[PDB]
């Protein structure tokens, strides 16, 4: 659900395997945006969900895997036109095009903008971010962990 | 700029040759390669660990 | 590999001209640029190995040369070898875009501003080809680049020699100092 | 001719003609005026060797005023064409004289500085420099207190 | 000629023994002697002295007078045992310069050619590094004055020396020292701003009061020169730092890198090995 996430194999184990078969190549099809290949998981697989309870997501995580693909081409490229990527994620349509561009924005997901005429988005390099601001920043969370670990080798350490 | 025998950029539209030998790697390979060997320090450590407790 | 001819040709070593082919598939990848033309033509013994061979040098000088119209051609050669010999089947679907992205590398990193109009020259004429491409390069994570679409311009970047340079000490060093605080808990009990 | 070499400034060529071609007339002694102006291939040389000295006096001076400058106020600073100032912007370059960055797509052109990375001196001039003289306020003003507490 | 002073803990004792002298005995004035300094350059230093029996009528204001006999023989005396040291000046406890302090240098001039007069302090106050020192000049005036014999402020700074700093040094014993790096400079910063604005107050209250009364001083010019030196930055609202706000956190750049940097591996060796040697002692004990 987080909508990044790599292949789940890294965590495998011989004994974990053939039980994790068919819930193995469910996050190799979220790495994809097809929907047949998709549909397809969760029909076959779909058996081995009902031991877990997990069809709460199946339904929001369609919302998911449209994000990570529009993330994978807005990373990949300056700028995207609503009709190149229309039929390359397979949207089929202008209209609801413009609908998830627009909760993209208002989820914070892309920077892109578009001008509207057939239309088609045009967006541009986002920078800024730099040096200066955002690790010096982070660096603040990073020292407030570490020091108090200092505290907690301490308090350890006062009990022998 | 591959060969490393010039450092500098082009631009293709306006046709104006940059040359900029700026952007140096000094503090940073100093600190990182040194935290990955420091991966080796736990790592080797975690046999004492576990060895010793159980 | 480095041994070259000081274990000459045994019964084990096959045909040394093709143990020469396996050495010089891996040194396109493994063996960086500037090293990989200097163990060639500093090289002595084994100069004289790829010199006999009119394909497989043509690919190497041919990959310090740049051009990127031979490189197709050229490659699938390789490929059929690389098709054609055991142990190669599982290791040469990641080994196609590999030695692409070692082009690739020299490639983006000569211009800030780059058409790929200019590109579909060399490529002879990739269009939408490298569309997708060099798309599916990005998203794995190898060749982090920016490429303008229907604007035909690729940008470069990224600057890596400060900011996400420095992300490898904190993030390795989470679970490391994650790894001694659980187990800092457990002296005592 | 000594006081284009001191404060340097600006002033129009002809006018350094209006003096230097007088000398020609002056005389008395024309001598001067001979092995130099007298000379046809020879002058013509000096001619624009003079040229040499007063154009690369201006650049020696915008040198330390720059900062930058936009490629059409060289002309008319220069009193002469964009396009000679070219040939005066390459030929003093590849003495190295000045380092300059020549840009000529928007015309913004500048002499030196190499790019700005400092820091130290940034801080370090502001900080030990300018405070020094903003830490020497009480220390002299006491000299000061004691002058006018005295009499008055 | 005479730029700046090195007075001595030392000598200037000297004076403030003499404090104990006269103190006593009474009765007016102040604690007055002869200065002897060691000149080895235009930088002026002073290691010993000799103090005379002085005193200054009031009424009567112009009397002074030093011991000339005490001035001489024991000068062949110190000059005996030190060839070095020799009469520089002279001194005293001040706290101010009455009118008459034209006359006590003028007459001594023919032991020096330029005799400077050092103001101390038997009572530490205020503001500062205490003291004082005065040379001996004429600048006449602009206003077109009979030339004008004023005496001006010399910067005065301790010095140390050898073998002096045994018994000096070793009667407080109740000082920290330092500790430079931590809480020498920060001190210093709370200072700073107490002793750099409130001289700010003090004058800027004379400055104001220069229009209402005590004009002159007009002064001139030196008060608003070296003020408008002062004014290179105000620095007023709000700062004019447009230019020096990214150059402002940009100092700070490296300085919370490696301060995030070194506390990471400090804790790496902090952490680590104390957790090792704790273990080792503790479980293996028991």
């Amino acid at each position: 659900l987080l909508g990044e996430i790599p292949d789940r194999l890294q965590f495998r184990q011989p004994s974990l395997k053939r039980s994790l078969m068919p819930y193995f190549l469910l996050t190799q099809a979220v790495r994809t945006g097809n929907l047949a290949k998709f549909n397809q998981v969760l029909d076959q697989f779909g058996e081995k969900f009902q031991a877990d309870g997990t069809y709460t997501l199946i339904i929001r995580l369609r919302h998911n895997v449209i994000k990570t693909g529009v993330r994978m081409i807005s990373l990949s490229y300056s700028r995207i036109s609503l009709a190149d990527i229309a039929q390359k994620l397979q949207l089929d349509s202008p209209e609801d095009a413009e609908f998830i561009v627009a909760k993209a924005i208002r989820d914070g997901v892309i920077e892109a903008s578009i001008n509207h005429e057939k239309g088609y988005v045009q967006s541009k390099e986002m920078i800024d971010i730099y040096s200066t601001r955002e690790p010096q920043l982070a660096f603040h969370q990073r020292i407030s962990f570490c020091l108090d670990i200092h505290n907690m080798s301490v308090k350890a350490m006062r009990f022998p | 700029i591959l060969d490393k025998k010039f450092h500098g950029i082009l631009d293709q539209g306006e046709g104006v040759l940059i040359i900029f030998d700026e952007p140096p790697v000094d503090k940073t390979y100093e600190a990182a390669l040194e935290t990955i060997q420091n991966m080796s320090k736990v790592v080797d450590s975690l046999y004492n660990k576990a060895k010793k407790l159980t | 590999f480095l041994d070259t001819v000081s274990t000459f040709t045994s019964y084990e070593l096959m045909d040394y001209k093709t143990f020469v082919t396996y050495t010089v598939y891996v040194s396109m990848i493994a063996l960086e640029r500037p090293d990989l033309r200097e163990k060639v033509i500093k090289g002595a013994e084994i100069l004289e190995v790829l010199h006999s061979l009119p394909a497989v040098r043509q690919y190497l000088f041919s990959l310090y040369e740049c051009r990127y119209s031979v490189f197709f051609q050229s490659l699938a050669v390789v490929e059929q070898e690389m098709k054609k010999d055991w142990l190669f089947a599982p290791h040469y679907r990641y080994y196609v875009r590999e030695m692409r992205i070692h082009a690739y590398s020299q490639l983006l990193e000569s211009y800030r501003s780059l058409t790929l109009g200019y590109m579909a020259e060399a490529f002879g004429v990739g269009v939408e080809f490298i569309d997708q491409e060099l798309s599916r390069f990005i998203a794995a994570g190898r060749l982090h680049c920016k490429i303008d679409k229907v604007n035909e311009i690729v940008e470069t970047n990224r600057p890596d020699s400060k900011n996400w340079q420095y992300q490898e000490t904190i993030k390795k060093g989470d679970l490391l100092l994650n790894r001694v605080q659980k187990l800092s808990r457990v002296i005592n009990m | 001719l000594l006081k284009l070499f001191t404060t340097m400034e600006l002033m129009r060529w002809s006018t350094l003609v209006e003096d230097y071609g007088m000398e020609l007339r002056k005389g008395s002694l024309e001598s001067p005026a001979t092995d130099v102006f007298g000379s046809t291939e020879e002058g013509e040389k000096r001619w624009k060797d003079l040229k040499n000295r007063v154009v690369e006096h201006n650049i020696r001076i915008m040198a330390k005023y720059y900062t930058r400058i936009t490629m059409k106020r060289m002309a008319q600073l220069l009193d002469l064409s964009v396009d000679e100032s070219e040939a005066f912007l390459s030929n003093l370059v590849v003495n190295k004289t000045i380092f300059a960055k020549v840009d000529r797509l928007a015309g913004i052109i500048n002499f030196q500085r190499p790019k700005d990375p400092n820091n130290l001196l940034n801080d370090w001039s502001q900080k030990l420099n300018s405070l020094m003289s903003l830490v020497n306020k009480t220390t002299h003003l006491i000299a000061k207190e004691e002058m006018i507490h005295n009499l008055q | 000629a005479v730029q700046k002073v090195v007075v001595h803990p030392l000598v200037l004792l000297s004076v403030v023994d003499h404090f104990n002298r006269i103190g006593k005995v009474g009765n007016q004035k102040r604690v007055v002697g002869v200065l002897l300094g060691s000149w080895q350059k235009k930088v002026l230093d002073v290691s010993n002295s000799f103090a005379v029996p002085f005193d200054e009528d009031d009424k009567d204001d112009s009397v002074w007078f030093l011991d000339h006999d005490y001035l001489e023989n024991m000068y062949g005396m110190f000059k005996k045992v030190n060839a070095r040291e020799r009469i520089v000046g002279w001194y005293h406890t001040g706290p101010k310069l009455h009118k008459n302090d034209i006359a006590i240098n003028e007459l001594m001039k023919r032991y020096c050619p330029n005799s400077v007069l050092v103001i101390i302090d038997v009572k530490p106050k205020d503001l500062g590094l205490p003291t004082e020192a005065y040379i001996s000049v004429e600048e006449v005036h602009d206003d077109g004055t009979p030339t004008s014999k004023t005496f001006e402020h010399v910067t005065s700074e301790i010095g140390a020396e050898e073998a002096e700093e045994v018994g000096v040094e070793h009667l407080l014993r109740d000082i920290k020292d330092t500790t430079v790096g931590t809480l020498s400079q920060r001190i210093t910063n709370q200072v700073h701003g107490l002793k750099g604005l409130n001289s700010k107050l003090l004058d800027i209250r004379s400055y104001l009061e220069k229009v209402a009364t005590g004009k002159l001083p007009i002064n001139h010019q030196i008060i608003y020169q070296l003020q408008d030196v002062f004014n290179l930055l105000p620095d007023v609202s709000l700062q004019e730092f447009v230019k020096a706000f990214y150059l402002k956190t940009n100092d700070q750049m490296v300085v919370v890198y490696l301060a995030s940097l070194i506390r990471s591996v400090v804790a790496l060796h902090n952490l680590i090995n104390n957790k090792i040697a704790n273990r080792d002692a503790e479980k293996k004990e028991g």
